[PDB]
């Protein structure tokens, strides 16, 4: 299958509890360039193994 | 002196009087309030559903905004 490394990506994932993220819709306006480029990579190439660098 | 049961009529209690009569409702006037409540009913309800649309699009926007999810 050839899986990704044990170190993986992102150190200390997620901020805190849920609903907190859903409370602010300002996350759409500010910081959109990394979110859209990850979205553009993932629909073109369905594999999570390739577009993990953008994530 | 002789004392017997005495006769008394006074008002005669009114022999056969009609009590049933038309009250409140007339006919055509009830339809003006009846269908009038319906037209007021839809107009008040549909304005709330347009206000629901303000919430609806904003709710689905949260999913699009959340990509780390």
């Amino acid at each position: 299958e050839l899986p990704s490394l044990e170190d993986l990506k992102v150190q200390e994932v997620k901020v805190s509890s849920s609903v907190l993220k859903a409370a602010a819709h300002h996350y759409g306006a500010q910081c959109d360039k990394p979110n859209k480029e990850f979205m553009l990579c993932r629909w073109e190439e369905k594999d999570p193994r390739r577009c993990l660098e953008e994530g | 002196x002789x004392x017997x049961x005495x006769x008394x009529x006074x008002x005669x209690x009114x022999x056969x009087x009609x009590x049933x009569x038309x009250x409140x409702x007339x006919g055509y006037s009830m339809f003006a309030v009846g269908i009038g409540a319906l037209l007021f009913g839809y107009w008040s309800m549909m304005k709330w559903n347009r206000e629901r649309r303000r919430l609806q699009i904003e709710d689905f926007e949260a999913r699009i905004a959340l990509m780390p999810l």
